[PDB]
């Protein structure tokens, strides 16, 4: 009946179709990934699957420091991510060129949340099949999350997740903030800070899990990067 | 089928459709009759009387010249019949500009149906609802000439010809009266035919009707209201009983 | 008979002599044996007994056999309705079918429905043909006020399987009834040898275990799956004419058959 | 019955002599000489409370009374639906005072557009059938009709006039407080629950509520407790069941559809 | 197959069904009026809605203006009619700065008029549905009044109507009207109408506007003179509503 | 029950009106509710939000935005539609009338802009409209306060009092019967509120909505002062502290 | 039964009714002196709520010919080729008594305009009624049958059904002026009681032209407001009460705000 193969069509009770069917490609992957600050920090893990024997886990990612004091995690299919991973390094040239200074999360979400919407407006492009989520450490406001979508509805969480398991995980955090009324998490080292996720999501599902399954990214101040197997055994240890 | 829905496809006994369709768009407008003489040319309408609330300081009118040895007469709608003639009034002002020198009339018929090819060639576009015809002199000469133009693009050069409702009575009329075997020579037997030739559709109304004819040396008369309304009675004086 | 099986309430599958779950079944036992049982409370309380439960899920979970076990416990006639084999292209008689066997159950003493494929009911309605969709919900319409009329039954129960829940928004039909919605499970690899265990008995076979089943049966956690193992690894212990099963053989067929069960 | 329901503190009372003091009492009608009325229509949205009511009047009419939902009617074979149609009202007037009920006909009753079809062309003459027999030639002065639906603003205008609708109703919103107090004092007090009786901490919820979803919360919370190996009373702790009645959370296309 | 679906495409009955298609859109629009008389042009109005927290008051919606010569008024759709006025007020003073006088008006309407042709054929467009009514006086032919058609053809009329019943009220108008009126004639006239083929009984004064040109300029060029409500809720209870 | 005419926005039926920009406004309406009121002295704007998940920082976004220090503009309807017409707004305000005129635009060559960036969504096919419907407030030494409405269709009304959204007729209702032709600024708030009470859900406090307000002065705000007439704006949104204090009446 | 008194609101249409009945019955050796034709059935249209099938049933009661009906839809049946055969069983029991007018209250069910993909039996008894009114044998019906049919807008229907040389008139019936929506009052008020100082001019007068049968609904509902009193007498204030209550619903989806347009 047409309504559903085209974007830029509304139906009469006004809901479109076909960005909907995009928040749902997202979880082809059945990946669930979980992001939380800190005092001055934030940081970001991420479940793997290498079921097949024959790739090299150390390129298989879906995190991409874009730049300084930059990062980000994705969902949805990766070559999408990467047709996306590619403007923020774009950008991050022209901000600092053309008016002086490093890019802020916030505007780097807004920024290309507009391009995704403008892609809801014509048959320029499809709708990339991606959620992402970029997590930086703020000169002026401190650490920040950010949870884009394809239509374009960012906005800031105090410490938010993904997956097809977001229901269960939005249940157990939130227990969490209210055992002591506060949205970020103290002690400042982000390394117990890892120590803190970890163990607060393999409870949450009830799996437990390896070094060679998962990757995690950790923003300090001043530069943001990844790690390798170190600190693989400090949950377990006590 | 679905042979007809656009201008750039055939069907299969070869014809294209929306031109044609077209010719049933003209069929639905009003008269519009031409014929020589020896030396000079007229031209007819089938004008409206439609309601007391059109200034009658301001008469409609069809024909509408763009040159002064050039006129123009039409049928079909009249917003598509808008444009050609402004873009014929400019192209005949130009050929004086660039070869100073005024038009052979053959040279601006295929001028209006140099842009009535275009308009139905290419898609992206609709066509012209009009047919036309051109009357008036070459200039340095008295030969009278006459050229139809229609949506398809394509130019003849009748003698006597008509457009539009009950047309089909007017063509087989004049071919039962006017005839080469004897050429008119001055206007008021080229009137006196013509005014007669309309009565298959004026159905006796005297404010439905205009006329006009040719000079040569770039020249043009229009007429009056009572200047046919004699013309009205002697051609009635014939129709005795 | 025309319909259905109605398994003459006393056809005793075993509800136990199988690896599904303890938590989910004993979620029924609420529903249905509790009040069947021991009315002397929902009477106490006044509150009428429930109006039925979906079980969402796909297939291998084995959300029909259960079905018709437990109401071979209490003793209730299973039938079917499945909503894809309902529907006719005709005005009506999609709705008259729904008629016939609310009534027809009810000419019974006792009966229990197993609707299954019920998204064919609950349509998102994306066509919007008015000829047909406003069809759509008049037989759909109809069931909602055939299901819940006059029946102050206690016996007429209530069932509806439905893969892809959430596929219908047309109408959710929340308040009131379902007063439970199964959160279903698949097959855990702790419950793989829960199963296996389940369809190797009545075999001799010099044993045929392994610990190498779950990491076989790891992502083919369907029903299907083992039943069908132990059917083709019983069919390599006679390719050979042997007398009892080797377990390589189930390490071969998890192995060499769940490709079908993770591909197509 | 009537006791059995809540607040239709207004609404209760027009039908109840629209149906039953005619019967009872006609004389006076005449006794100034006009001719009563024969139908009414009950719109509201659903959950609102109007197909129980009438069965308060099936205990309490001391008449005959019919249910025919108006999906019902319908069949593939043409021709049969209106005779059908013929068949109930020529029940009624031979089992005669009588009355009758539907419960929905939006399937039916609507606009009788341009049709250019066999479906949308056969369903209006069904409603045709009704037309000719409320108001023609032959008619009578024992039936009444009970309309009903989830909302009326399409069904043509031609049913609705005078003769044949003389008397339809409204009913409430879902965010009206007076009422609200009124259902849970009702149900609750039809059983038993506890001395910690927090009710008077519920109604004043901003929250849109129906009659339907009242019976929903207070079931499914005698759910939970009854469910404790308990044995009455339902305790305070409820908090799961108004937040359970949260449906909204649980549409994601009310969470992300249009966005 | 019916042929709608593009404004590109004749029907084979030689028609362009989706050109009627936005003659009809007016009839939704609201009543617009305007009289040629002796000493100067009157216009009229209605507004489609009436209703208390909108101010109509300051807020003038069926009368824009052109020049301080000319002053039209509008129906149809807001957006594809805004952007016609925005052109008109741009062709004007490219006439005017060039010529260093006055538009004539017949140009001005010959020019927008021509571009909604535009808009019917070259490009898979919507055709502007929009019906003008024109006022003002040009020294070439002393006052004027024409009118629109979203087609593109215009006509010069004494004193006509559109939108809402306006064939009803040509008959109220066609009957009952004298050339010798001098301004209050076609006022009491004018706003008798309005009262007999509108929606409902209010007729209160925000309801409707006015407009006037007056050559009472001695021997000055025009004036003009939109009128707030107090100039015209005082005149109907002065006319005997 | 529509068919073969809202397909696309560039054909007109029969009946003569134009496709889906009909259904547009079909979800302007699901969008959450919103209200403005026309006072003597002031003009105001408010909405709620239920926002999704509770763990949002709900400061983050705001539903009403800035265009000038003296013009101020909310929505009801889609989001994303919005924090981009803005930009496309403000950057019009800039090189329209500023940079030729001098200083900033009134309200309605403010407004008038707002419009053709809207139209040129609805000439083509295949190019959808906004899905929101804003309304604006502003002043100016000409005609000083107005309340502008703004739809997808390119129209712009004015207004004096209005909402929109959800509870649009019902507050709509309301407000013709709580609302006087020569009334004061404060008592305005105090009507938002309650004519806010009329379809709220959850909860009702100061963190949970953002309303604004214009007014007199405000040149605390400047910051650039050693100047006569280098004035301030007329433009402040109203702190939750600042409005949950006001809810305590 | 209802009579003549009762249809009150109108006389032009009711006289050209009988214009074509009644003469030709009684009185045909003028019209068969002046010996021209024979101008056979009618139709009237006008909107719901009028009066159509209020003429049909007097008419009855001041005919003298037998008076056949069919109400709705009970000439479309499930088994195929046998409607028609409802149909040319029907007009065989007219001639059986020469004068025989016949009724069909509505024929948008049946009579609507044609097509192919759908529109099956339906479409076929319509395809022979239309002969049996005008065809050969049609020629000896066409001698002393009369015909009524009472739509509510034709535009649906066909041509061929009102096509002249079977319907010779097409009737309307609009809703009413001030008086005639003045009369109907006393004609269903009559009965009430000694109404108290009262006038019914002043309040059609504030109730523009609606319909007929409202009218019949303010005056049964303005004695049930003082039915409930036991104030068996009327008021006045009660009547533009009412009226000006009943119209309000209806004047209440009216509006809207869309306005795309101007
Ligand atoms: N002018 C009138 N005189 C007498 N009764 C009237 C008049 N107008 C309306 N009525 C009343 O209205 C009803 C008749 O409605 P009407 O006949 O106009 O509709 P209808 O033609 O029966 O509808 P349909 O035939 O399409 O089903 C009767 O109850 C009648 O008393
Ligand atoms: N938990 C289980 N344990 C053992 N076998 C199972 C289980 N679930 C399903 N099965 C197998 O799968 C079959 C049931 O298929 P099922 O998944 O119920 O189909 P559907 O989901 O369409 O009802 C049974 O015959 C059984 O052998
Ligand atoms: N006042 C009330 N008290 C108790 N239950 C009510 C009340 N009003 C409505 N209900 C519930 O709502 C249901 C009726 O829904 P309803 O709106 O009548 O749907 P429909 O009209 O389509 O049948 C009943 O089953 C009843 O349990």
């Amino acid at each position: 009946a047409g309504y559903d193969r085209h974007i830029t069509i509304f139906s009469p009770e006004g809901r479109l179709y076909q960005v909907e069917y995009a928040f749902k490609a997202t979880n082809q992957t059945n990946i669930n990934s979980l992001a939380v600050r800190g005092k001055d920090c934030t940081v970001v893990i991420s479940q793997k699957k290498v079921p097949d024997k024959l790739l090299d886990p150390t390129t298989v990612s879906y995190i991409f420091c874009i730049s300084r004091t930059i990062g980000m995690v994705v969902n949805g299919p990766i070559p999408d991510a990467r047709n996306a991973a590619l403007r923020a390094k774009a950008e991050a040239a022209e901000f600092r060129y053309k008016y002086g200074y490093d890019m802020p999360c916030d505007v780097l979400a807004k920024r290309m949340a507009n391009l995704s919407q403008i892609y809801t407006q014509r048959a320029y492009m499809r709708p990339l099949g991606v959620i992402l989520t970029f997590v930086s450490v703020d000169e002026e406001l401190g650490p920040s999350i950010y949870k884009t979508d394809p239509a374009g509805y960012y906005v800031g969480y105090k410490a938010t997740a993904t997956g097809p398991k977001q229901q269960e995980i939005t249940t157990n955090l939130e227990n969490h903030f209210k055992k002591s009324k506060i949205d970020h998490i103290n002690e400042e080292s982000w390394e117990k800070v890892v120590e803190f996720a970890i163990t607060h999501m393999i409870d949450a599902l009830g799996t437990e899990f390896s070094k060679n399954d998962l990757e995690v990214g950790v923003a300090t101040k001043d530069k943001f990067f990844t790690l390798s197997a170190e600190n693989i055994e400090e949950r377990l240890v006590a | 089928s679905g042979y007809d829905r656009a201008l750039s496809i055939f069907s299969p006994d070869g014809h294209i459709f929306q031109v044609e369709y077209a010719l049933e768009a003209v069929k639905r407008g009003t008269c519009a009759v031409g014929v020589k003489g020896k030396n000079c040319v007229v031209l007819g309408c089938e004008r409206r009387s439609t309601l007391k609330l059109q200034d009658t300081r301001i008469t409609p009118s069809k024909v509408s010249k763009i040159d002064s040895h050039v006129v123009l007469s039409f049928s079909g709608l009249n917003a598509d019949s808008r444009i050609l003639i402004e873009k014929a009034r400019v192209e005949a002002q130009s050929h004086r500009l660039t070869l100073e020198d005024p038009v052979t009339v053959e040279y601006l018929t295929r001028y209006v149906a140099g842009v009535q090819q275009r308009y139905t060639q290419s898609g992206g576009v609709r066509p012209f609802g009009v047919s036309t015809l051109i009357a008036g002199f070459d200039p340095r000469d008295d030969e009278p000439k006459l050229y139809q133009t229609e949506p398809s693009g394509i130019y003849s050069s009748w003698s006597a010809q008509t457009i539009g409702r009950n047309s089909k009575t007017v063509r087989e009329f004049l071919e039962k009266n006017y005839d080469r075997k004897e050429p008119p020579a001055t206007v008021e037997e080229c009137v006196k035919l013509t005014v007669r030739s309309l009565l298959e559709v004026v159905q006796t109304g005297a404010k439905n009707i205009e006329i006009t004819v040719v000079k040569p040396d770039s020249d043009i008369v229009a007429l009056s209201s009572e200047e046919i309304n004699q013309y009205v009675t002697q051609i009635e004086q014939e129709k005795q009983e | 008979l025309v319909y259905n099986m109605t398994s003459f309430e006393q056809g005793e599958i075993t509800f136990d002599g199988i690896g599904g779950l303890t938590e989910q079944i004993r979620e029924l036992r609420e529903v249905i044996e509790l009040p069947l049982k021991n009315p002397e409370i929902f009477q106490r309380v006044g509150i009428k007994p429930p109006k039925g439960v979906l079980l969402y899920g796909p297939p291998g979970t084995g959300k029909t056999l259960l079905a018709k076990a437990v109401a071979a416990t209490i003793g209730a006639n299973f039938i079917f309705s499945p909503a894809s084999g309902i529907v006719d292209k005709y005005i009506g008689e999609s709705a008259r079918i729904i008629r016939e066997m609310f009534a027809y159950a009810k000419e019974h003493e006792p009966c229990i429905i197993f609707m299954d494929e019920v998204d064919a009911i609950g349509g998102r309605r994306f066509s919007e043909g008015t000829s047909a969709d406003r069809e759509i919900q008049r037989t759909l319409m109809e069931l909602l006020t055939q299901m819940d009329g006059f029946d102050n039954l206690g016996q007429t129960k209530i069932i509806m399987a439905t893969n892809r829940p959430d596929t219908l928004d047309p109408a959710l039909l929340r308040p009131g009834r379902l007063d439970r919605k199964v959160e279903i499970p698949l097959p855990n690899e702790a419950g793989r040898l829960e199963i296996f265990k389940i369809h190797t008995a009545k075999v001799k076979k010099t044993g045929e275990f392994d610990f190498e089943a779950a990491v076989k049966m790891s992502d083919g956690f369907n029903g299907a799956d083992i039943r069908n193992c132990a059917t083709e690894a019983g069919f390599f212990a006679i390719r050979d004419d042997r007398d009892h099963i080797n377990p390589d053989d189930l390490m071969k067929a998890v192995r060499k058959v769940a490709e079908v069960k993770k591909l197509e | 019955t009537y006791a059995d329901v809540g607040g239709l503190d207004m609404q209760k009372q027009e039908i109840r002599e629209a149906v039953e003091l005619p019967l009872v009492q006609a004389d006076l009608y005449e006794q100034i000489g006009i001719d009563p009325p024969r139908g009414v229509l009950l719109y509201g949205p659903p959950g609102t409370g109007k197909t129980m009511l009438v069965k308060a009047v099936a205990n309490s009419t001391k008449a005959a009374f019919i249910r025919v939902n108006g999906s019902e009617f319908v069949h593939k074979y043409l021709g049969e639906g209106p005779r059908m149609v013929r068949d109930v009202f020529r029940l009624a007037r031979e089992n005669a005072p009588s009355i009758i009920f539907i419960d929905e006909v939006d399937s039916i009753a609507t606009k009788r557009f341009d049709a250019q079809t066999g479906s949308d062309r056969e369903v209006q003459r069904i409603l045709i059938e009704l037309l000719t027999q409320m108001d023609g030639f032959d008619q009578s002065t024992n039936v009444k009709v009970i309309m009903a639906t989830n909302r009326a603003d399409t069904l043509d205008p031609a049913l609705l006039r005078p003769g044949r609708l003389d008397r339809k109703i409204e009913f409430p919103s879902l965010r009206d407080r007076r009422e609200r107090r009124l259902i849970f004092g009702t149900i609750a007090s039809k059983m038993s629950l506890a001395p910690e009786a927090d009710l008077d901490s519920l109604i004043i919820r901003n929250d849109s509520l129906s009659g339907a979803v009242i019976a929903a919360i207070m079931q499914e919370a005698g759910l939970r407790a009854v469910r404790k190996n308990r044995y009455v009373i339902l305790q305070s702790d409820l908090e799961e069941a108004y937040a359970t009645q949260v449906k909204t959370d649980n549409t994601v296309d009310k969470f992300d559809f249009y966005k | 197959r019916r042929y709608d679906s593009r404004t590109t495409i004749f029907s084979p009955e030689g028609r362009l069904y989706q050109v009627e298609y936005a003659l009809e859109s007016i009839s939704h629009a609201g009543t617009a009026i305007g009289i040629m008389a002796s000493d100067g042009i009157v216009l009229a109005a209605e507004r489609k809605v009436t209703s208390t927290l909108l101010e109509q008051d300051t807020s003038t919606e069926k009368l824009y203006k052109l020049n301080d010569k000319i002053a039209v008024a509008v129906a149809g759709l807001t957006a594809d009619a805004e952007i016609l006025i925005n052109t008109a007020r741009i062709h004007a003073q490219n006439y005017l700065k060039t010529y260093n006088e006055d538009i004539p008006v017949e140009i001005l309407v010959r020019r927008l008029s021509d571009i909604k042709q535009g808009y019917t054929q070259h490009g898979g467009l919507r055709p502007f549905g929009v019906s003008f009514i024109y006022a003002g006086y040009d020294d070439r032919y002393g006052y004027q009044l024409y009118t629109s058609n979203p087609s593109g053809n215009y006509t010069g009329w004494k004193a006509i109507s559109v939108g809402a019943n306006t064939s009803a009220a040509q008959t109220l108008l066609q009957m009952d009207y004298k050339d010798d009126m001098k301004v209050d004639d076609a006022i009491e006239l004018a706003l008798k109408t309005l009262s007999k083929t509108t929606d409902s009984s209010a007729l209160t004064y925000d309801r409707l506007e006015f407009a006037t040109i007056r050559k009472g300029a001695n021997d000055g060029e025009v004036y003009q003179k939109i009128f707030k409500p107090q100039e015209i809720k005082d005149i109907l209870v002065k006319t005997g509503i | 029950m529509t068919d073969r005419y809202s397909f696309s926005l560039t054909t007109f039926s029969p009946s003569g009106k134009l496709g889906q920009i009909d259904y547009a406004l079909t979800a302007v309406k699901q969008g959450v509710t919103s209200l403005g009121i026309k006072a003597t002295n002031g003009v105001v704007i408010a909405t709620e939000k239920k926002s999704s998940s509770p763990l949002a920082m709900s400061e983050t976004l705001s539903k009403v935005s800035l265009l000038t220090p003296d013009i101020g503009a909310v929505y009801s309807g889609m989001g994303p539609d919005y924090r981009v017409l803005v930009d496309k707004s403000r950057k019009v305000a800039h090189t329209s009338y500023k940079r030729i005129y001098g200083e900033y635009p009134p309200t309605k060559l403010l407004v008038s802009e707002v419009a053709k960036i809207m139209q040129e969504a609805t000439q083509s096919g295949g190019v959808r409209p906004f899905g929101v419907s804003l309304l604006i407030a502003g002043h100016d030494e000409f005609n000083g306060f107005s309340l502008y409405q703004v739809d997808p269709s390119g129209s712009y009304f004015p207004w004096k009092a209005t909402a929109i959204g959800k509870g649009s007729v019902a507050a709509k209702t309301f407000l013709e019967k709580r609302w006087n032709d020569e009334l004061e600024l404060e008592d305005a708030i105090h009507i938002a509120l309650l004519t806010l009470k009329e379809s709220v859900e959850g909860e009702f406090n100061g963190d949970t909505i953002e309303l604004a307000i214009i007014g007199d002065e405000n040149p605390d705000l400047l910051g650039y002062t050693g100047i006569p007439t280098d004035k301030g704006p007329r433009f402040r949104k109203l702190t939750s502290q600042e409005i949950n204090d006001r809810l305590e009446a | 039964d209802s009579t003549y008194d009762m249809v009150g609101g109108l006389t032009k249409q009711i006289k050209e009714i009988k214009e074509v009945i009644e003469l030709p019955v009684k009185h045909p050796e003028l019209f068969e002196s002046l010996g021209i034709a024979q101008p056979k059935g009618v139709i009237l249209y006008g909107p719901p709520g009028t009066g159509k099938t209020l003429l049909a049933r007097a008419v009855a009661h001041h005919t003298d010919c037998k008076f056949i009906r069919v109400s709705g839809a009970e000439l479309v049946q499930k088994y195929i080729g046998e409607g028609s055969r409802m149909v040319r069983e029907l007009f065989v029991m007219a001639r059986e008594h020469a004068p025989s007018i016949i009724f069909m209250d509505e024929i948008d069910s049946i009579g609507s305009t044609r097509v192919e993909g759908s529109g099956g039996g339906d479409s076929e008894v319509q395809r022979t009624m239309l002969e049996l009114l005008n065809q050969l044998d049609g020629f000896e019906t066409s001698k002393n049958i009369k015909i009524i049919m009472a739509t509510n807008r034709l535009d649906i229907l066909d041509p061929a059904l009102l096509r002249p040389g079977r319907i010779d008139r097409k009737i309307e019936f609009p809703p009413p002026s001030v008086a005639a929506r003045a009369e109907i009052l006393r004609i269903h008020s009559r009965k009430m009681n000694l109404t108290r100082g009262i006038n019914l001019r002043k309040v059609a007068e504030k109730m523009n032209g609606c319909s007929g049968a409202d009218v019949k609904g303010v005056c049964t509902e303005a004695g049930m407001y003082a039915l409930r009193e036991r104030r068996i007498h009327v008021t006045q204030e009660d009547f533009e009460l009412a009226v000006g209550k009943v119209m309000n619903k209806n004047q209440e989806t009216a509006i809207s705000v869309a306005k795309l347009f101007k």
